[PDB]
RNA sequence: AUGCAAAGCGAAGAACCUUACCAGGGCUUGACAUGCCGCGAAUCCUCUUGAAAGAGAGGGGUGCCUUCGGGAACGCGGACACAGGUGGUGCAUGGCUGUCGUCAGCUCGUGCCGUAAGGUGUUGGGUUAAGUCCCGCAACGAGCGCAACCCUCGUGUUUAGUUGCCAACGUUGAGUUUGGAACCCUGAACAGACUGCCGGUGAUAAGCCGGAGGAAGGUGAGGAUGACGUCAAGUCAUCAUGCCCCUUAUGCCCUGGGCGACACACGUGCUACAAUGGCCGGGACAAAGGGUCGCGAUCCCGCGAGGGUGAGCUAACCCCAAAAACCCGUCCUCAGUUCGGAUUGCAGGCUGCAACUCGCCUGCAUGAAGCCGGAAUCGCUAGUAAUCGCCGGUCAGCAAUACGGCGGUGAAUU
């Protein structure tokens, strides 16, 4: 919700971009189990690069304030927001429902 | 607090339609909000400096964004179209880059015409700033909010209701003031009440005013 | 060749009805195939044709598709009685009096937010 | 028959007057062209939280109906590309063109 | 007691550098390590390896018993009933 | 009772021997919404009875039942601060029901073997005097007609 | 957050991250915003030391315009305003919420009553879910609420038929093909219950109790919708904002730890004490939804989780599932058990830098507590209780035990 906060996170989608584009599919060929029995461990022993880089260490966050939980994929916003929006007329196909 | 429901919340199936009508694909959804989100923002406010200029002085009414592919309608619904459009053609032209500058990936070839409103006291957007314009200049609260009352019904209007939160004239207990005329039926939705929300600046506090104009049956 | 819909709950069951045998005949399997394992629910789909008596001269195909085994069941039975109307418009008084061409109006529906088994009520603690 | 036309929206009576419109400007072309037929509705049913507190009750329900209906045209002329193509009405409707 | 094992233990690169830098001609015991996440090789025979748990660093000995370990294991998260140092009882 | 009148709630009969009131000791012996399996308890119970007895599976049904039937029960009604313990009269529509309830309870405290022997065993042992169903029937009149004074008769 | 309106409650998902907390190692106009100046394009590959944050240097490289003085995009460093705060106060506040309540009341205009504050109408007699309605009555009318209008479900009808269906007719039996739109389904519209009709009760009213006709009646079932207001009840850790305070700092970066620590207590749930049950084999039907850094069949391999190869579906054409109770036969046959699975050892799979603390799942073995449970106490009247499966959201991963959503079977009593 803070924009120290925000911003952290916005450093961690930089190197997705730039570490996890390309470079990604040449450590992907070894950490998975091969048919052979001959599985190398130089690649998954000189795993040092990604200390900040992680996939799984990024959190959508709302986009107008920013809080990390209850963050829906079709919409990326926050519940308390999301309300704010739908309660106006701010997206479409955001009715009232019954069942 | 304890108030009844969103009038334009209540009547989203039918009869008053979404300020944004389109059709996106569930993988570039996200992206459909954030960018019609961010240039609300900028349209509603305007203003790159820190300073209390344009957009709220013409009062915004309504802004419709449609779009199919690479294309926004963006029309804006102003009460006094002297402001924003020209004083000699420059200030719809510096509208058109600042929209312009912040979306872009795919050629965003953005179209933005204007239409008018009937009168300004007819729809709920106007009195929202004007009402609430009046808190800023500190005038007389309780003769500001039954002059808001008349003005509409002299608009030729079925009814409508206006009513604030608290911190009222610097008092340190928080109060609430209600003042009707007419009939607003508030649980049906063959009325067809609009709905509007708007934020005052105050160095004592901060205000909240709610908009409820009833117009035909 | 008459027809005739019959529905019950969300269980729907389209009867044809026309003159020979008497063998039943539900989605390309037999009376007593179809639902095995003698369910005592198979006597209810033969009684509208019981109190009229016209099970051993008129054969029928019938096509089941959602529901239960109980569900279908009854489906069937409200097929034949809607369908027992078009042969003839005077069995209709002994046929109605038990309340077969009447449909149970019966459903279980949504389960509510806030609450379990959609009416039981979340128990709180006790003073 | 051969090009395949899908017509996604959210309100009702904005598409059925869209499809009825690919009905009668197909048949004063050429060919024949079989009428709107709608397909089953995808209908979504999701809860979140109102207070932003400890308020586990009173979550509310937002709908997103996606109206989709087909039409077919039997036989692609050059005086039915003239049309479709230029006939571009839609103001919230997304119309995906297939082989 | 069996973990997250494939074929890949993953043992950290400033773990075995510093130790294979050490394996040269056999010299110096102690040495800090703050990552836990790391498995013991059967290279760190007789090394006093200090590992972290958030307090300090505790000196523990590895043998032969020890090999499919984490290190993690051996130093205590909290205070619970085991192997610590008497503390000076204050006021009750 | 002015405001809202319901009758009774009926289901469907009894499989092919057609009896309504018999339809619910199937309704009752009923265990989480299986009737496929409770009719399985009911007819293997007429099965194996017409080896003990003579005449006809009704009949021993209802023979048998009579003596496990109350005619008088406790309520518990309060007036002027003392709860007192005035028996109503009960009748042929609450009676019937309250016979089942015990010979339901009789049959699953009875750990021996299947319930297709625990129901056919309270069966006959209702019209001999044995068993935990008739004995409460007897046990209600020891709470009845003791507290007669409360009630005043017809 | 904590009487009810706290207690799988905010976090629909905490191994790193998230996190805000602790310890340690570091930086300060400073991670992030604008403005001024200098060197400069900006970047890529970088090598060394170190836990990392970082610091020292290496080459490779330098687009677009101008009277080339200069600039935009961006970077390092420097100066100053500031930037920054999930720091305190929601008894300073906006917005939003629970709660009594879906209870049904809360008010007004005119006219009367009383000196007046106020009252009358919103009382009374009956009647309904309901100041709902009828009658009486200085009350006469009206407004908000109730109802209805909106969304699904239950009947039919009209229109249109693919990735749907398919009676009649030619069948590679698989709608499979031509073909047919009848039916099912599907998607928009239309018709219909309005006590309306008959009778009885009742004050020849209302309304209630039954009946007729009907798929459906007496607000059809069930949602949404919950007034004036009560608790200065909750939230300034969503956001916003007043005030106050910190501002080489309660600001910022990183590594490891913590939140899923314990002698205990309380709440809310799940799995069992069986045999209307368990187990083995065979075997009949569902609805509703999900999915392109995705759903993933077929085949091969492994006891298994799963892995290799890889088609199709961007989707009622493909996949996620082969739904479970139930059912037939057999076995057991009530001994803490061919009930129950807690716990434990050993060996693996999978997601991710990475999972010892902290994971899910598989395989093998071990296999207790527990025989329905005190005082006290909870939910539910129909397709509800009870019970049996499945799907979704969150999400790399914490898949039937949390929440949300779907259907199967199907009562009791008033």
């Amino acid at each position: 919700a803070r924009k120290s906060l925000i911003q952290r996170e916005k450093k961690r989608r930089n190197l997705e971009q730039k570490y996890h584009l390309i470079r990604r599919s040449s450590k992907q060929e070894i950490r998975k189990v091969t048919s052979l029995s001959d599985k190398w461990e130089i690649h998954g022993k000189l795993q040092s690069p990604p200390r900040n880089s992680a996939p799984a260490r990024l959190h959508r966050r709302c986009f107008l304030t920013g809080r990390p939980r209850a963050n829906i994929r079709d919409f990326g916003l926050s519940g308390h927001i999301l309300r704010e929006m739908v309660h106006t007329c701010l997206l479409p196909g955001a009715t009232r429902s019954s069942w | 607090m304890g108030q009844k429901i969103n009038p334009l919340g209540f009547r989203l199936g039918t009869t008053q339609s979404h300020y944004s009508l389109w059709f996106s694909q569930p993988k570039n959804y996200a992206e459909g909000l954030q960018e019609d989100q961010k240039i609300r923002d900028c349209i509603k406010n305007y203003v790159q400096k820190n300073t209390k200029t344009s957009s709220g002085v013409e009062g915004i009414a309504r802004i419709e964004i449609q779009k199919r592919i690479d294309l926004i309608q963006v029309i804006i619904h102003m009460g006094f179209p002297k402001l924003l459009i020209e004083n000699r053609p420059q200030g719809v032209e510096d509208l058109k880059i600042n929209v312009q500058k912040e979306l872009n990936c795919v050629n965003r070839k953005l179209n933005i015409a204007i239409t008018r409103i009937a009168k300004p006291y007819g729809d709920p957007n106007i009195l929202a700033e004007f009402i609430a314009g009046q808190l800023k200049s500190r005038v007389s609260f309780r003769k500001a909010m039954k002059k808001a009352i008349e003005l509409t019904e002299q608009a030729d209007t079925k009814g409508i209701q206006i009513q604030i939160a608290g911190r009222i004239d610097g008092k340190e207990i928080a109060r609430i003031e209600w003042i009707r005329e007419g009939r607003v039926p508030l649980q049906t939705i063959r009325a067809k009440i609009d709905y509007c929300a708007y934020t005052v600046r105050t160095i004592y506090g901060v205000l909240g005013i709610k908009i409820w104009i009833f117009m035909g049956e | 060749t008459v027809i005739g819909t019959g529905r019950r709950k969300c269980a729907i069951a389209r009867v044809v009805l026309q003159e020979g045998t008497g063998k039943f005949i539900i989605n390309y399997r037999d009376a007593k195939e179809y639902l095995q394992g003698n369910p005592l629910w198979l006597q209810y789909v033969k009684t509208p044709l019981a109190t009229l008596g016209y099970e051993t001269n008129y054969d029928v195909f019938v096509k089941a598709h959602g529901g239960g085994l109980s569900g279908q069941a009854q489906a069937i039975s409200l097929g034949v009685a809607r369908a027992l109307l078009k042969v003839s418009a005077s069995h209709r008084a002994p046929l109605k009096q038990e309340g077969l061409l009447t449909r149970d109006s019966r459903i279980v529906e949504r389960k509510k937010p806030g609450l379990k088994k959609a009416r039981k009520a979340p128990q709180f603690s006790k003073r | 028959q051969k090009i395949r036309i899908k017509l996604r929206s959210y309100w009702v009576p904005l598409i059925e007057d869209s499809c009825k419109q690919i009905m009668d400007a197909a048949r004063t072309t050429n060919a024949k062209t079989m009428g709107p037929v709608p397909l089953p509705t995808k209908k979504r049913i999701f809860c979140v939280l109102k207070s932003p507190h400890v308020h586990k009750d009173a979550r509310f329900h937002f709908e997103i109906r996606t109206h989709q209906r087909l039409i077919d045209i039997l036989y692609p002329t050059a005086q039915t590309i003239d049309s479709l193509m230029q006939l571009d009405l839609p103001a919230g409707v997304d119309v995906e063109v297939k082989l | 007691m069996t973990r997250s094992l494939k074929k890949n233990p993953f043992v950290a690169n400033h773990l075995l550098r510093k130790i294979e830098k050490l394996n040269k001609k056999a010299e110096k015991e102690i040495i800090v390590t703050w990552s836990r996440a790391s498995t013991i090789i059967p290279t760190m025979i007789g090394h006093t390896i200090a590992i972290h748990n958030g307090r300090e660093h505790l000196p523990i000995y590895i043998t032969d018993r020890m090999v499919g370990h984490k290190l993690g294991e051996f130093a205590p998260t909290l205070n619970f009933r085991g192997h610590a140092k008497n503390d000076n009882k204050s006021r009750r | 009772s002015r405001r809202g009148t319901v009758e009774e709630k009926t289901a469907k009969s009894d499989p092919i021997y057609r009896n309504r009131l018999v339809n619910m000791l199937v309704n009752r012996i009923l265990k989480h919404g299986k009737k496929s399996l409770a009719y399985q308890i009911l007819y293997r119970a007429v099965k194996k009875i017409q080896q003990k007895t003579e005449t006809n599976p009704l009949s021993v049904l209802r023979q048998a039942i009579r003596g496990v039937t109350p005619d008088i029960a406790v309520k518990a009604r309060r007036v002027g601060g003392s709860t007192h313990q005035v028996p109503i009269e009960i009748g042929s529509t609450q009676g019937k029901a309250l016979a089942i309830r015990w010979l339901l309870g009789a049959a699953r405290k009875r750990p021996g073997r299947n319930m297709a022997f625990k129901l056919s065993s309270e069966l006959v042992d209702a019209a001999k005097g044995s068993g935990d169903a008739v004995r409460k029937k007897e046990e209600t009149h020891r709470m009845a007609e003791a507290n007669r004074a409360f009630a005043h008769f017809r």
